[PDB]
């Protein structure tokens, strides 16, 4: 007889126990709550309905809109929720022996979904290792295993994206006894090299940003990724991996050459990263600013900051992309200047003009522009100090900074006239 | 192992009897293991070792055993515990340091695992519609996580779809071998049915749908053939030397070439108007379709059929867009602006047709249906152009001039009547359209005289 649309309730009351219960059958709280009409119908269909071996009980504890005793039959479970699923009459085995097949699994409240998918793939590989199947799997068994491996590689790539790459380690086959599987691992390795090439200083500059502190951080992040990739490559270059490359080999050679290029590019990136740390200290001397004063002191401080950059090119010497780095510098200076300019004017400038009782403030707006001129003057002075290889391209690179100054100058030209009226 | 060991013991005392029972009290087991001894050590490890993040509770058929190594057990139903972290936290509930799963011993796991994967995928989809979820690197990394989740969903769908001398003298019998041969011969007939129908006129979903259906159909047919019993029958026939069935099954079944064709159709479907309402969408649909059609180099007739279906869908979308843009009542100038957008789409189609013709010429040079399809495409392009011209005339009248405006309105009314007939019956539009063209020319002449005055 066992239990019907109550057999499962009773079993869960004993099994769930929170480490000390074994309650046996019916849950008083579920009956006492009497929720919900939709839930009663779903549960009734599960109980004596055919055709459907599933139900969830969701605990979900605290958080927001917790499922709690969820649960539903099929449907969905959200999030710290803790619930479970049981198998009854797994299409229909009902009206005869009480779903003897019923399978039970507990599910806590707490990516995790990706880890569960990897575990499912491992279970499928174990099943393939055990039996051959009853032909429902047929040959597709090995093909299904290959698809699971591809899904695992995709999950590894997702972890690298959220995480720091390492797609190649996920791509490499695990406990291989075929040749095609090794090729699939190699294809994943090629994608990792492409990702390093795709990242560039110019792309960040195109999408606004280009702050002096941000450029140094981007170089440091790129250097860290390259260092992690170099460490990953050591792990990636296993004895077994080398053997796969030997057994047909142009594709292996292209990734190996890409890895060597990354090791070089990576050394250049490390030099860039030391320069970036110096720039980051310069950015802190600007990021720290509370947007109060600063320009009357920053303008004086601009000449020494410019001088340190001049010295940085000489110390490195083998620094790759030196012309490209310059573009990053000018971008950092202009971006820092724009933030300072906005604080000086914005709502405060509009409030003053409306009151029309402040003149000294109008002079202060001109003083902020002077600070901008001093940075350009210091940059020019730095070029003379640099003696050749001026680079910079401020004419077009400095147009952004120049355009902001021109707009500010027009306001100053008009603001002065208003005082005269 | 962790001293908060009683928390795991209490939990197992409750769970084990439900999974490895029908409630009541499971025979005390963990205690047996702790007094050998092997079970006690393994449990200790499970609780405390960061390393072996897993532990298995395995129910075998009644006997119990606690050990991380997993052996399929039937008739067994089991609960597996896995501590994962190092040193069990005595200071927190044990149910909150373990995850529990009950596995079925030699019972349809291939379905329970699939259901669990589907639930995980649904939760991931909800998180994606929610906040961060993938976290980690995010942005690109989050997009990569979404792609991985989509792949997992596809795997779950695939799982749902999935859901010699051992006879002695029985081998050699004309009845036995003949029934085998007869069945295999009928199998060949049945496979031949799936491996000729003229394309004629079909909906965009139709062609795409039957190419996809050929993919999944021949796919399952190959699953049937790949089974060892189906092959074993052919092996028995080969042993009985009844080579008629074996050779006919290996060469007459068009599954090899037919299967390849089905795969090509599936690829075309993956690569790829009837859902457009605006003229912009008509043109955009034509653009996307023609870019999708570039995968050609990678049978000529099969490729041509797919292309024809796509072209038909685009034409239907364009007509709908024009309608969206009472023609006589509407001002000619206003009509022209709407008409112009439609006209631009038509021009693009004509350019595409010219490119197609060039490709056909190259094929002709190489070797000493497709032509008909090209002619049909040209006819479709011509029809679109005529509609555009009528719209343009109305616009010109509006630009002109009270008299000019009146002339434009009359032209619009005639166009509207033609459009209504087309909407009425799809067969009527085919037959109705031919009749309309003759009528339109007469109407145009009358309009021209008024314009001259």
């Amino acid at each position: 007889m066992g239990d019907h649309s109550q057999k499962d309730s009773p079993e869960d009351f004993i099994i769930n126990r929170l480490s000390q219960a074994l309650g046996i059958q019916k849950e008083k709280i579920k009956k006492s709550l009497e929720t919900q009409q939709d839930d009663k119908g779903e549960v009734t269909n599960k109980d004596e309905f055919q055709g459907f071996i599933q139900q969830d009980n969701s605990t979900n504890i605290l958080w927001v809109s917790g499922q709690s005793e969820k649960c539903t039959f099929y449907y969905g479970q959200l999030p710290p929720i803790d619930k479970f699923k049981k198998k009854g009459i797994a299409i229909k085995l009902g009206l005869h022996k009480l779903t003897n097949e019923n399978v039970a699994k507990d599910v806590v409240v707490v990516l995790l979904e990706h880890l569960n998918s990897v575990f499912n793939e491992i279970m499928s590989p174990v099943m393939q290792n055990p039996l051959n199947q009853q032909g429902w799997t047929d040959l597709v068994a090995k093909d299904l295993m290959e698809k699971f491996n591809n899904y695992v590689a995709q999950v590894y790539v997702l972890l690298g994206q959220i995480k720091g790459k390492t797609m190649l380690p996920l791509p490499s086959h695990k406990l291989t006894s075929k040749d095609k599987a090794h090729v699939f691992e190699g294809s994943i390795i090629t994608w990792t090299k492409q990702i390093k090439n795709v990242l560039k200083l110019e792309p960040e500059q195109l999408l606004k940003y280009g702050n002096d502190p941000g450029p140094l951080a981007e170089i440091e992040f790129w250097q860290n990724k390259r260092d992690n990739l170099n460490l990953i490559d050591s792990q990636l270059k296993s004895v077994e991996v080398q053997n796969i490359l030997h057994f047909l080999k142009s594709t292996y050679t292209t990734p190996f050459t890409k890895l060597q290029a990354e090791v070089k590019k990576a050394r250049l990136e490390a030099n860039e990263n030391y320069r970036y740390l110096f720039t980051l200290k310069d950015l802190f001397s600007k990021l720290q600013e509370s947007q109060p004063s600063d320009f009357p002191t920053l303008y004086e401080l601009f000449i020494p900051i410019m001088h340190t950059i001049l010295l940085i090119y000489n110390k490195s010497k083998t620094y790759n992309q030196p012309p490209r780095l310059v573009v990053l510098i000018r971008e950092i200076c202009n971006a820092i200047i724009s933030n300072a300019q906005a604080f000086v004017d914005k709502d405060t400038i509009f409030s003053l003009i409306d009151s029309k009782e402040t003149t000294e403030a109008c002079d202060k707006l001109q003083v902020t522009l002077d600070v901008c001129s001093k940075f350009k003057d210091a940059y020019f002075e730095y070029k003379a100090k640099a003696g050749g290889n001026w680079k910079l391209t401020s004419n077009a690179l400095f147009v952004r900074l120049d355009s902001f100054l021109e707009r500010c100058q027009d306001i100053l030209h008009l603001t002065n006239t208003i005082v005269q009226f | 192992k962790y001293s908060k060991r009683i928390a795991w013991m209490k939990t197992t005392i409750c769970d084990s009897l439900q999974l490895k029972d029908m409630i009541v009290e499971e025979s005390f087991q963990y205690e047996k293991n702790k007094n050998l001894l092997e079970q006690f050590l393994s449990g200790e490890g499970l609780n405390k070792i960061f390393a072996y993040y897993q532990v298995q509770e395995q129910a075998q058929n009644t006997t119990g055993d606690l050990e991380k190594i997993q052996d399929k057990a039937v008739w067994f139903l089991r609960i597996t515990n896995p501590a994962d972290d190092k040193k069990k936290a005595s200071q927190q509930d044990g149910n909150d340091n373990d995850i529990i799963f009950g596995e079925i011993t030699p019972n349809t796991v291939p379905m329970l695992n699939a259901l669990m994967e589907s639930v995980y995928s649904r939760q991931i989809d909800h998180i994606i519609t929610e906040k961060i979820q993938f976290w980690g690197v995010a942005e690109e990394e989050q997009v990569l996580e979404f792609q991985q989740h989509s792949n997992k969903f596809s795997s779950e769908v695939r799982e749902a779809i999935n859901l010699d001398y051992e006879a002695i003298s029985g081998l050699s019998e004309s009845e036995k071998m003949q029934h085998y041969e007869m069945k295999f011969n009928e199998w060949i007939n049945l496979i031949s049915s799936q491996l000729r129908k003229d394309e004629k006129d079909a909906g965009p979903a139709t062609e795409l749908i039957y190419w996809r259906s050929r993919m999944q159909k021949i796919t399952n047919w190959s699953e049937q053939l790949k089974s060892k019993d189906f092959q074993i029958v052919k092996a028995s026939l080969q042993r009985h030397k009844n080579h008629d069935n074996q050779r006919p099954r290996g060469d007459e079944s068009k599954l090899n070439e037919a299967k390849d064709n089905v795969k090509y159709l599936t690829t075309l479907e993956k690569f790829i108007p009837l859902y457009n309402g605006t003229p912009q969408q008509i043109i955009d649909t034509l653009p996307a379709l023609m870019n999708a059609i570039k995968m050609i180099h990678t049978t000529t007739d099969k490729m041509t059929g797919l292309f024809i279906k796509i072209t038909n869908q685009m034409i239907k979308n364009c007509k709908d867009r024009i309608l969206n843009k009472m023609i006589w009542e509407q001002d000619p100038a206003e009509l022209i602006e709407v008409l112009g957008s439609c006209i631009k789409l038509y021009c693009e189609y004509k350019k595409c047709y010219n490119d197609t013709k060039e490709k056909v010429a190259d094929m002709p040079k190489g070797k000493t249906s497709d032509a008909q399809i090209f002619g049909k495409f040209d006819t479709f392009v011509r029809r679109l152009q005529k509609l555009i011209e009528i719209f343009s005339n109305i616009q010109q009248f509006n630009a002109l001039l009270e008299g000019m405006d009146v002339l434009t309105n009359k032209f619009k009314k005639i166009i509207d009547d033609f459009k209504k007939k087309g909407h009425n019956l799809l067969d009527t539009a085919n037959n109705k359209f031919d009749r309309d063209w003759v009528e339109f020319n007469v109407e145009i002449s009358h309009l021209d005289g008024e314009l001259q005055n």
